[PDB]
């Protein structure tokens, strides 16, 4: 539904 | 990059500040929620790294409306996979293995079994620091190793290393429910 993976997550 | 990047759940995270003068329930603090990933980020940055805590305290992330207590209704019938850390690589290894755990709950990387998830604990304790992650339900063992295979793949455990999962209920009252 609202899935982020650690990568994703992390470039912020 | 303008428009905030909304979590699928709203958090809170959680503090228990070690006061033996006080009930294990009033040493809980409610820190702050959020539910976008920047809003994770701006309060993660800007507070103590778990490594920095004193002994005896927790940080604890729990869906919103769930407190980070065995008695709420949605983990009086769960559980926790528990992970015990050595104590020499606290200054090392605690944070990152306790961000690691942050992500797993708020990216979902628990995938169909996101809605079991109640939260993670981290506890630095003199006799060796704990995280773990608390689910709803110990019944549901689908669910509960589904959960703990990822978990464990996410910390980098290998294959040889077993971690298990308790109820909270034997906990308060240990052997393990399930082994992954
Ligand atoms: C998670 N939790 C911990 N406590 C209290 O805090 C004590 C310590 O529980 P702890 O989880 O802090 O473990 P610690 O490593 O300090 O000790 P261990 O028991 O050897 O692992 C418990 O014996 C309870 O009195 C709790 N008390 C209540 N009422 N509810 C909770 O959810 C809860």
């Amino acid at each position: 539904k609202k899935r982020y993976s650690r990568x994703q997550l992390l470039x912020f | 990059h303008y428009i905030k990047h909304p979590l699928q759940n709203r958090w809170a995270l959680w503090f228990f500040k070690n006061d033996k003068s006080k009930t294990w329930q009033a040493n809980l603090r409610l820190i702050s929620k959020f539910d976008t990933v920047e809003d994770f980020w701006a309060l993660y940055n800007h507070i103590q790294l778990s490594s920095n805590l004193m002994p005896g305290c927790d940080y604890s992330l729990f869906k919103d409306g769930i407190e980070p207590m065995w008695e709420d209704e949605k983990n009086k019938r769960g559980g926790r996979w528990l992970i015990t850390l050595n104590k020499q690589q606290r200054r090392s290894d605690l944070d990152r293995f306790w961000l690691e755990t942050l992500l797993c709950l708020i990216g979902e990387s628990f995938d169909d079994y996101s809605d079991d998830v109640c939260g993670a604990v981290v506890n630095v304790r003199a006799k060796g620091d704990k995280i773990a992650i608390w689910t709803t339900e110990c019944e549901n063992r689908e669910a509960v190793t589904h959960i703990g295979r990822v978990y464990k793949e996410r910390l980098g455990l290998p294959p040889k290393i077993v971690i298990g999962y308790q109820s909270h209920a034997d906990t308060a009252t240990t052997k393990n429910r399930f082994v992954v």
